[PDB]
């Protein structure tokens, strides 16, 4: 066990840029290094060997450099398809030692959250409970805030939400907002929205459903 | 595929889950196998290697306890179990190959398998159909979801009418509601033709085995 | 995909005045790595090291006689 | 004990007439099975089969010179 001290693990940069994961080794390993790509959820794909020799089929665009105890690794022209997750390795004494990680996010159009409002699910009415869920997607940055007004009220109950990966041809995250209400208290009030304050407008913007009717 | 690899699950502290790997070629009798965790959380971390010929091994220090590689010549097939279970133990588990035997990285690797560790109660999974209708609707792209929550255990995958429209695909993280999970996900989709396409969310829980996918119309 | 590597292992004995050929097979569709395989005097087929200095130095031993 | 293969797959279907040079390995320790590789026109490499009668039918026509 010997651990590779990875002095960055979260930066971001724009479409084109030279970015350098820092990857340092703890005890010498003389340029038995190694560089990986991990897909936002999915397995790490080999990207290149002995911070200089690169694998069959990839791009031109990674470079890697340093022996011995520094390693570095540079990029020149970046896509919308190259973001993603960045890994350092040692292969040279028995436990081999991987690290921690660098993540990478993409530097373009900004956008607001479209959101839409949704009815809870007719089967709820046949369980025992309330779902209702403002689905919001495509936005930046990844930071939010949810409120909610129900009659000119408003309740948290259980509002339990979840933020996306930004998807690698936007860019963006994506967050729902999921409800846990009981049956009773939700009959009896009408009106439904949710607000969500961010800074791409001034006011929170909502979608709202009436009970009547629908 | 060459490397395969075993259903995800759960189970007990102090107990037992083996696993399985398989290969494709010779590809496995001279090249060494390794296995590897992923937190994800924290990062990756070694458990050992493995050669197919002999059998000869040499397992991590600080995890060698909890650790049983045996390689079978039957179909290029690789085994893991674990003795004993804490609750650290909660990493998807990989079955990766190198192409210079034991040394030169690591090139292929595989689906993997998801294990966590807690032992709560068991649920199916929970669907309920998630469209506009009675409100406005009216538009460029609207958007649907569908919602699967209170399930147990993990593993779980929605399509949307197979794949019509796979640009801006969302995926919404499991959250831990009741010692169960919470689910959800959607897609864009323009609002040119709706109301007369028909579109069903292709729910997967292959850790409960069970499949419900259901229309939605306003 | 059919085609394979040509290589297993690499080699820690070297005999720098014993070899003959020096195969350079680079990186392609069937190995995923490049290959260093050395010709013997009696005519064994071997593989080496890349990242070491190994032909940075084995070249000389080979070039002059 | 290392030095791989060459090939994987066995193949037969080819061209009769693209190619250049072939070559027939024995089966030595670093490798077993009888190896048949043949060097393509165009540049690459390709295996074939023992029991399929159509290497025979490609040398025949290269001596035609």
């Amino acid at each position: 066990d010997i651990q590779m001290i990875q002095s960055q693990k979260f930066m971001s940069t724009s479409v084109g840029d030279r970015v350098t994961v820092t990857c340092k080794a703890s005890q010498n390993v003389g340029t038995n290094v190694a560089w990986y790509q991990q897909k936002p959820g999915q397995s790490p794909n080999a990207l290149i060997y002995s911070a200089s020799y690169r694998y069959s089929g990839v791009p031109d665009r990674f470079t890697g450099s340093g022996s011995g105890t520094d390693f570095t690794l540079t990029i020149t022209n970046v896509q919308s398809e190259d973001l993603a997750d960045y890994f350092c390795q040692q292969y040279n004494s028995y436990p081999l030692t991987f690290g921690t990680g660098t993540k990478l996010d993409l530097k373009r159009a900004d956008a607001a959250p479209t959101v839409s409002i949704f009815p809870p699910s007719s089967e709820q009415l046949t369980s025992g409970g309330a779902s209702v869920v403002c689905f919001l997607n495509n936005f930046y940055p990844k930071d939010i805030n949810v409120k909610w007004k129900i009659d000119g009220s408003e309740r948290q109950n259980g509002v339990l939400n979840s933020w996306t990966d930004q998807d690698s041809k936007d860019s963006t995250y994506s967050m729902s907002s999921t409800l846990t209400l009981t049956k009773d208290e939700y009959e009896r009030h009408n009106s439904y929205t949710c607000e969500a304050t961010h800074k791409t407008s001034t006011s929170p913007i909502v979608k709202s459903f009436n009970r009547n009717e629908c | 595929v060459q490397l395969q690899q075993s259903g995800a699950e759960l189970v007990k502290p102090g107990a037992s889950v083996k696993l399985s790997c398989k290969a494709s070629g010779y590809t496995f009798t001279n090249y060494f196998i390794y296995w590897v965790k992923q937190r994800p959380g924290q990062g990756l971390e070694w458990i050992g290697e493995i050669n197919p010929r002999n059998g000869d091994t040499d397992f991590n220090e600080k995890f060698e306890s909890r650790a049983t590689l045996t390689v079978d010549k039957s179909s290029s097939t690789a085994y893991m179990q674990l003795s004993s279970l804490t609750s650290e133990d909660s990493a998807i588990y990989y079955c990766t190959r190198s192409p210079y035997g034991n040394n030169y990285g690591f090139t292929y690797w595989g689906q993997g398998t998801l294990v966590t560790v807690s032992a709560a109660k068991t649920t199916p999974p929970s669907v309920y159909p998630l469209a506009p209708g009675c409100g406005d609707a009216a538009g460029s792209s609207v958007t649907l979801g569908c919602l699967v929550k209170g399930y147990f255990p993990e593993s779980v995958t929605v399509t949307w009418n197979s794949g019509s429209l796979s640009s801006s695909v969302h995926t919404f993280p499991a959250l831990l509601q009741s010692g169960l999970y919470t689910m959800s996900s959607s897609v864009t989709v323009p609002s040119s033709t709706w109301p007369s396409q028909t579109v069903t969310c292709s729910v997967a829980h292959p850790a409960s085995s069970t499949t419900v996918d259901k229309k939605l119309e306003p | 995909g059919d085609l394979q590597c040509l290589c297993v292992k690499t080699t820690s004995q070297v005999r720098p005045r014993h070899i003959t050929s020096l195969e350079v097979i680079k990186a392609g569709p069937h190995c995923p790595t490049a290959q260093l395989i050395a010709t013997l005097k009696n005519g064994r087929k071997i593989c080496l090291d890349l990242q070491a200095p190994l032909y940075k130095k084995i070249i000389k031993k080979l070039l002059e006689s």
